[PDB]
C-alpha cells in the first residue's frame, strides 16, 4: 500500500470506479510484490474478482497499444514508470 | 532560463486540477446553463490561481469543454508552434456517466 | 481582425465539416485536418509570433450546450477568438488564440 | 527422474494422464524450466571467468543439461506418436458421454417439470416428501456432475462457460442457491409449527 | 546565467537581446574562407595529379585509380561548395537594406590567374522594373538575345517576375571527363562553364529593430528553375540567345 | 521463410494448419510493412477476417502478460528479436 | 564556472541538475574514475537506469540519436557525454 | 594492437581484427570511426551497438553479459558494447 502514484493517462470509455479500480489494483499489485510474475497473476485474480470474468492485462514498459474492447470496458493508463493496459474482452 | 524549481513543469498543478475535478463532479449532473457557469468558474478560477502562485514569469491559458455523456471513443490532435525552451502545455481527458470534459491547457513564459 | 479571423476559420471549418458524420475513426481524422488545416492558415499568417487552435466535437441525440470565457491579466497584448457552429451530425467549437512573443 | 519416466512404461489410464498433465505443465512452466537452465549456465559461466576451479565433470552436465531437456522433449513427442491410439480412443468417449450426460440433465429437467409435486392427486406431506426425494435425486444428480467433471479435467474439456455461457452458469448456481434459500425457509416453517 | 547553489554564495544572471538586422560581416569573410579552401583543395589536385604521373611513369596502378576516386571526390565536394555558398547568399540577403539599393554579387577565384568564377543577380523591391540583357560587371561573360532588334531576354526567363535569380559559373578545369575517356572520337579542353535561372519564395516583412519570412524547412530548399521550360518552348517566342564569354 | 526473416516458434495452443497459416501471414505483413505496429496490424486484419473476431496481438520487449484464453485460443513465438503473441478474447 | 554546451534533446531542469551533479563530483572527486563512476550512480538512482556515460578530456565520437536522450559538451579541459543505451 | 579486456567469445575478436584495421586505415577522427564501427558491427551482429574511441582514458564496466570489448592501438584505445 502506497497510493502516491501520480497519473499521466488519457484514454476513457468505461464507468468511472471501474476506472479507479483498474488504477488501483494494477498499482496495488506492483505494491505487493516485487515479483512480476505473481504481481500478474494477483491482477488477474483481483480484477477479474472486482470488475467479473473476463479481463486481460498486459504489463510492461516496451508493447504496442491497441487491443479490441467490450463496449465501455476499457481502461488505457500509464503509471510509475510501466505502460499499463486493461480491458475487458469476455 | 526557470530550472525545476522555476520552470512551469506540469506536474505541480494537475493533481489539484483532478482534486477539484473529482470534488466537483460528486454531486452534479450535465446540464448546459450551469455547465457553463462551471465552465466560466474553472477558467477564471484557475487563471487567478496561478496568477496567485506566481511561477516565475509565466502566463497560463484554459480551455475548458463540457459536453453531455455518450461514451465516444476519440484521440486527439497536438501540434503547435513554440519558444518551449521555458514554455508548456498538456491535455487530460475525462469520463464520467453524468457528463465528459476535455481539459487542454498551454503555458508561455515571459522570453 | 478578431471578427476576420472568426470568419476565415468558420469558412474552414464549413469546408472541412459540410457532411461529415460521426465516426471515431474518422472523428480524430477530422480532428487533426481541423489542426492541420488551421494552423496552417496561422503559419501562413507568420510573423515573429505565436499561435494556438483547438478543434472540439461531439455528438447530438438530443444533448445541449453552452460555451463562456473571460480573461484577467494586464490587457495589452494577447488575444483570443472564440468561433461557435453545428451541422448534421455535430457541434464544433474553435477557440483561436494569438501571442505576442516579447 | 523425467529420463527414468520416458524410459519406464505409463500405459495405465491414470499414469497415461499423470504424464500427459505433467508433460503439459512443464511445457506452461518451461519459460521457468529454461530460465533455471540458462540462469545455472550463466552464473557458472560467471565461475568459470573469475577463474575458480570447478569440476570439468560438472561443467560437462551444465552444458548437457539442456542438451538432454531438448532431447526429453523430442522423446516426449516421439512416445505421444507411439501412444496416440490407445488414449484417443479415451478422449471422444469422454465428450460424447458428458455431452450425453448434459442432455439427459434437460430431459430429467422436462421430466422433473412434468412429474413435479405441484400436480394435482398429492397430499400436502406426501407432496413435500416427493419434493425431499427431488432435492436428494437434484444432490446425486449434481455428485454424478461432478465425476463427470473429474473425468472433464482429466479429458481436456472447458469446464466454465464463455462470457454470456458463464454468466448463465452462474445464474444456475444462483438458482441452487436460492433453492437452498428456500430448504432453509422450510426448515424455519417446521421450527415455527411445532 | 549561474545558478550558485553553495550556501550563500552569489549568482550572475542577465540577459540581452543580441543583434539588430545583424551586421554580416563575418559571413562575407566566411564565403572567402570557403573559396580561398576552394583553391587551396584545387592546388592539392593538381600535386596530387603531379604524384600520380610519377607513379603513371613507375606504373603503381593501384595508387592511380585511387586518387581517381579520391579527386573525383574532391570535385564533389567542390560542387557542394558551390551550391553550398548559393544557399547562404540566398540567406544573407535582407537585412542589409538600409534603402532600396543595387543588385550585385558576382566573385571571381583566385585573383590572380583565376580558376572559376561566381556571379548572381536577385530583383530586391517590389518597386523594380525589368530591363535589358544582363550585363555582368567582372564576369567578362556575355549574354545577349539571337537578334539586337530584340530589347530584351527572351521571355521564357520570367522577367515580370519579382523572384528570380540567375547565376554564372566557370570553371578552369573538366572534372567529369575522366570517367567516359574511353569510346571518344573527340578530347576535350579544360573549360567549363554553367548558367542557370533560379527562384525565391517571400518579399519579407520589415518592421522595427526586427524582419521575419518564412522559417521552416520548405524555407531552406533551393527553387531551382532550368531553362527553357518545354511549356514556353512551345510558345513561338525561340528562347535562344547569344552567349560570349 | 528468408534467412533474415528466420525466427524461432515455439508455443501454442492451435491446431497445426492455422499456425502454418501464421508463417504466410507473417511474410505478407512484414513484406506490405516494416513498422511493427503496422506488420501486427495486417496480421491483426487479415488473421480475424479468416478466423472471426476476437483475436488479440502484442508486441515487446518488457513482456508481462497472463491471460484467461479459452481452449485452442493460445500462440506465442519469437521472431528472433521480435517476441510476438496472440489468444482469442472479446 | 559554467560549461560549454552544444548538443540537445533532454529536459532543462535536469540539464540543471546535471550541472550541479558536475559541481559536486568536481568538487569532491578528482580522478575519472570517482568521479565517473560517482555521476552514473546518481544519475541512474534518481533518473532510472541506464544512463551511459563516458567522461574524459580529449576524445570523439558519433554514434545515433537515442529518443529524447542526448548530450555532448564541455567544461575546462574535459568532455561527457550522455545517453540511454539500454 | 593490444587486447586486455573482454567480455566475448573469441571468434568476434578474430572479426574484430579486421574491422579495426579498416577503422584505423579509413578514418582518423573519433567522431567518425565510432559510428563506422557501430554500422559495422550493427550490421553484422544486431542493435545496439555503441562505439567510444579514446588514447587516454579510463573505463570501468556496465553492461550486461557477453556485450564488453576494450582494446588499445599504439597510443588510442577503442570500445564498444551492446546496450539495448
Amino acid at each position: 500500500m502506497s497510493t502516491d502514484r501520480k497519473a499521466i493517462i488519457k484514454n476513457a470509455d468505461m464507468p468511472e470506479d471501474m476506472q479507479s479500480d483498474a488504477v488501483e489494483v494494477a498499482l496495488q499489485a506492483l505494491e505487493k510484490f516485487n515479483i512480476e510474475k505473481d504481481i500478474a497473476a494477483y491482477i488477474k485474480k483481483e480484477f477479474d474478482k472486482k470488475y467479473q470474468p473476463t479481463w486481460h492485462c498486459i504489463v510492461g514498459r516496451n508493447f504496442g497499444s491497441y487491443v479490441t474492447h467490450e463496449t465501455h470496458s476499457f481502461l488505457y493508463f500509464y503509471f510509475g514508470q510501466v505502460a499499463i493496459l486493461l480491458f475487458k474482452s469476455g | 532560463r526557470p530550472d525545476h524549481k522555476r520552470k512551469f513543469r506540469p506536474n505541480d498543478i494537475r493533481p489539484v486540477v483532478r482534486s477539484l475535478l473529482e470534488s466537483r463532479l460528486e454531486n452534479e449532473v450535465y446540464k448546459a446553463d450551469e455547465m457553463q457557469s462551471i465552465s466560466k468558474e474553472i477558467a477564471d478560477g484557475v487563471r487567478d490561481r496561478i496568477r496567485s502562485m506566481e511561477l516565475e514569469r509565466y502566463k497560463i491559458m484554459v480551455h475548458c469543454m463540457i459536453g453531455e455523456q455518450r461514451g465516444q471513443g476519440l484521440r486527439a490532435g497536438c501540434k503547435m508552434f513554440w519558444d518551449s525552451d521555458t514554455d508548456d502545455y498538456f491535455e487530460e481527458v475525462y469520463v464520467t456517466q453524468h457528463l465528459f470534459a476535455v481539459v487542454t491547457v498551454f503555458g508561455l513564459y515571459q522570453y | 481582425n478578431s471578427d476576420v479571423i472568426q470568419e476565415e476559420v468558420a469558412t474552414l471549418l464549413r469546408m472541412k465539416f459540410g457532411q461529415e458524420v460521426w465516426n471515431p475513426r474518422k472523428v480524430d481524422s477530422w480532428v487533426d485536418d481541423v489542426v492541420d488545416s488551421v494552423l496552417k492558415n496561422l503559419t501562413d499568417l507568420k510573423k515573429p509570433f505565436k499561435f494556438v487552435v483547438s478543434c472540439v466535437i461531439m455528438q447530438r441525440t438530443g444533448a445541449a450546450i453552452s460555451t463562456g470565457f473571460i480573461s484577467l491579466w494586464d490587457n495589452t497584448f494577447d488575444g483570443v477568438v472564440h468561433v461557435p457552429y453545428e451541422n448534421e451530425t455535430l457541434h464544433c467549437f474553435v477557440t483561436v488564440f494569438f501571442v505576442k512573443l516579447d | 527422474r523425467v529420463n527414468q519416466d520416458l524410459e519406464r512404461q505409463c500405459e495405465k489410464i491414470e499414469d497415461l494422464k499423470f504424464v500427459l498433465e505433467v508433460m503439459h505443465d512443464a511445457r506452461a512452466f518451461s519459460l521457468d524450466v529454461e530460465q533455471d537452465i540458462i540462469d545455472i549456465k550463466y552464473i557458472y559461466e560467471s565461475i568459470m571467468h573469475f577463474g575458480v576451479s570447478v569440476d570439468p565433470r560438472e561443467l560437462k552436465q551444465a552444458m548437457d543439461l539442456h542438451d538432454l531437456w531438448e532431447c526429453t522433449l523430442a522423446r516426449v513427442h516421439e512416445t505421444e506418436k507411439a501412444l496416440e491410439p490407445k488414449k484417443m480412443q479415451f478422449r471422444e468417449h469422454t465428450r460424447n458421454e458428458v455431452e450425453n450426460f448434459l442432455v439427459k440433465g434437460k430431459a430429467v429437467l422436462k421430466e422433473f417439470r412434468k412429474k413435479g409435486p405441484g400436480r394435482a392427486g398429492i397430499d400436502l406431506q406426501e407432496g413435500n416428501r416427493l419434493r425431499k426425494e427431488w432435492r436428494e435425486h437434484l444432490v446425486q444428480l449434481q455428485a454424478r456432475r461432478e465425476q463427470l467433471t473429474k473425468a472433464e479435467k482429466l479429458f481436456d474439456l472447458p469446464l466454465t462457460g464463455h462470457t454470456h455461457l458463464q454468466q448463465l452458469n452462474e445464474e444456475l448456481t444462483k438458482v441452487e442457491t436460492v433453492y437452498d434459500l428456500y430448504v432453509q425457509w422450510v426448515a424455519v416453517l417446521k421450527r415455527w409449527n411445532r | 546565467i549561474k545558478r550558485d547553489n553553495s550556501n550563500s554564495s552569489l549568482r550572475v544572471h542577465r540577459f540581452h537581446q543580441g543583434e539588430l538586422g545583424i551586421p554580416p560581416a563575418a559571413r562575407r569573410k566566411m564565403l572567402n574562407e570557403e573559396l580561398n579552401r576552394c583553391v587551396m583543395a584545387y592546388d592539392l589536385v593538381e600535386t596530387i595529379r603531379l604524384e600520380a604521373d610519377r607513379c603513371l611513369t613507375l606504373g603503381k596502378t593501384e595508387d592511380l585509380k585511387f586518387f581517381g576516386e579520391n579527386i573525383g571526390n574532391v570535385y564533389e565536394q567542390v560542387m557542394f561548395a558551390f551550391d553550398f555558398v548559393t544557399i547562404h547568399t540566398l540567406l544573407n540577403y535582407d537585412v542589409i537594406l538600409d534603402g532600396p539599393d543595387s543588385e550585385f554579387l558576382t566573385v571571381a577565384v583566385p585573383s590572380a590567374n583565376p580558376v572559376a568564377k561566381f556571379g548572381l543577380w536577385v530583383k530586391v523591391k517590389e518597386t523594380t522594373r525589368s530591363f535589358a540583357s544582363l550585363v555582368f560587371p567582372v564576369v567578362s561573360m556575355r549574354l545577349d538575345p539571337k537578334s539586337s532588334a530584340l530589347p530584351k531576354l527572351p521571355k521564357a526567363l520570367g522577367l515580370s517576375k519579382e523572384n528570380v535569380a540567375l547565376r554564372v559559373i566557370q570553371l578552369r578545369f573538366d572534372p567529369y571527363g575522366c570517367r567516359g575517356s574511353g569510346g571518344r572520337e573527340y578530347y576535350a579542353l579544360p573549360c567549363v562553364i554553367k548558367i542557370d535561372l533560379l527562384s525565391f519564395t517571400e518579399r519579407p516583412k520589415q518592421s522595427g529593430d526586427w524582419l521575419y519570412r518564412s522559417e521552416t524547412e520548405e524555407a531552406h530548399k533551393l527553387h531551382v528553375v532550368p531553362y527553357p521550360p518545354p511549356v514556353l518552348e512551345a510558345t513561338d517566342e525561340n528562347p535562344a540567345l547569344r552567349v560570349s564569354f
